């Protein structure tokens, strides 16, 4: 959608690998601020957001 | 130390990064000390086949 | 019969008590950080910051 309707969907009930993000390099831009990137394995969240 | 790299992957030199070749090719310790430097190279080090 | 006669060496293990729960206390504080425990801090995110 538009950047002024922006589309939300909410994320539960799942195990999420983010290291085969991370090792892609389709990605021209992956910036994350209050976590480092490795270590989104060994911590557990809830209601995640996208 | 001198090697030619893709022109994206250029801000993958540098301290405390990580990445493909930043992990499995060359390493940066996070107390490095010195200066990196940069050129293009594609009318040289590239072919047309 | 009559109590409180010995004010004076119970307001020093008072000071004592108070000055001792306020310290425990301050622990928990942020100071301007991300968080008040460290194990979190150190698990959340990699060394250069």
């Amino acid at each position: 959608a538009s950047v002024y309707a922006w589309n939300r969907k909410r994320i539960s009930n799942c195990v999420a690998d983010y290291s085969v993000l991370y090792n892609s390099a389709s990605f021209s831009t992956f910036k994350c601020y209050g976590v480092s990137p490795t270590k989104l394995n060994d911590l557990c969240f809830t209601n995640v957001y996208a | 130390d001198s090697f030619v790299i893709r022109g994206d992957e250029v801000r993958q030199i540098a301290p405390g990064q990580t990445g493909k070749i930043a992990d499995y090719n060359y390493k940066l310790p996070d107390d490095f000390t010195g200066c990196v430097i940069a050129w293009n190279s594609n009318n040289l080090d590239s072919k047309v086949g | 019969s009559t109590a409180s006669a010995l004010g004076k060496l119970q307001n020093v293990v008072n000071q004592n008590a108070q000055a001792l729960n306020t310290l425990v206390k301050q622990l928990s504080s942020n100071f301007g950080a991300i968080s008040s425990v460290l194990n979190d801090i150190l698990s959340r995110l990699d060394p250069p910051e």
